[PDB]
């Protein structure tokens, strides 16, 4: 069966820092572009819709610009893994990873925004 | 038959975004007894 695995369901990360949240996905040799979405989602807010390679800047959600991006180096060793820079108290919340290659599954992924002192 | 309805959610999680289709709510169904 096709299944999409999280190495954390839980991230804590600090207040304008940076975050990369993984999720996994079985490739067997090469990716094959063609075949793959990911979809990354936050409480209905739109980040990353990856369609065969193809992004679209004009459809990530405001909150995201120049903050949010799906890290290819990963792509190629099945982890769809999403960077979030300068990590703002309002991206805490449950963060959903959808991945369609051969099967689909996704996954959600807590995230906590913590201000040490 | 389940790697079936979860393939057909994100054609019709497709389908929307040419054309407010919940694929999340879709693919839970499916694995839904
Ligand atoms: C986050 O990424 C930026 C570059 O994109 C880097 O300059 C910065 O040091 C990183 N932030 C932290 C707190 O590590
Ligand atoms: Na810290």
């Amino acid at each position: 069966a096709f299944t999409v695995t999280v190495p954390k369901d839980l991230y804590v990360v600090e207040y304008g820092s940076n975050m990369t949240i993984e999720c996994k996905f079985p490739v067997e040799k090469q990716l094959d572009l063609a075949a793959l979405i990911v979809y990354w989602e936050m409480e209905d807010k739109n980040i990353i819709q990856f369609v065969h390679g193809e992004e679209d800047l004009k459809v990530q959600h405001s909150s995201y610009r120049q903050r949010a991006r799906l890290l290819k180096d990963q792509l190629s060793l099945g982890n769809a893994a999403l960077q979030i820079t300068d990590v703002k108290l309002q991206d805490a919340g449950v963060y959903r990873c959808m991945i369609s290659y051969g099967g689909a599954d996704y996954k959600r992924i807590t995230v906590k925004v913590n201000a040490p002192y | 038959s389940e790697e079936d309805c979860k393939v057909h959610c994100v054609k019709e999680w497709m389908a929307g975004k040419a054309c407010k289709f919940d694929v999340f709510k879709c693919l839970d169904h499916c694995a839904a007894p």
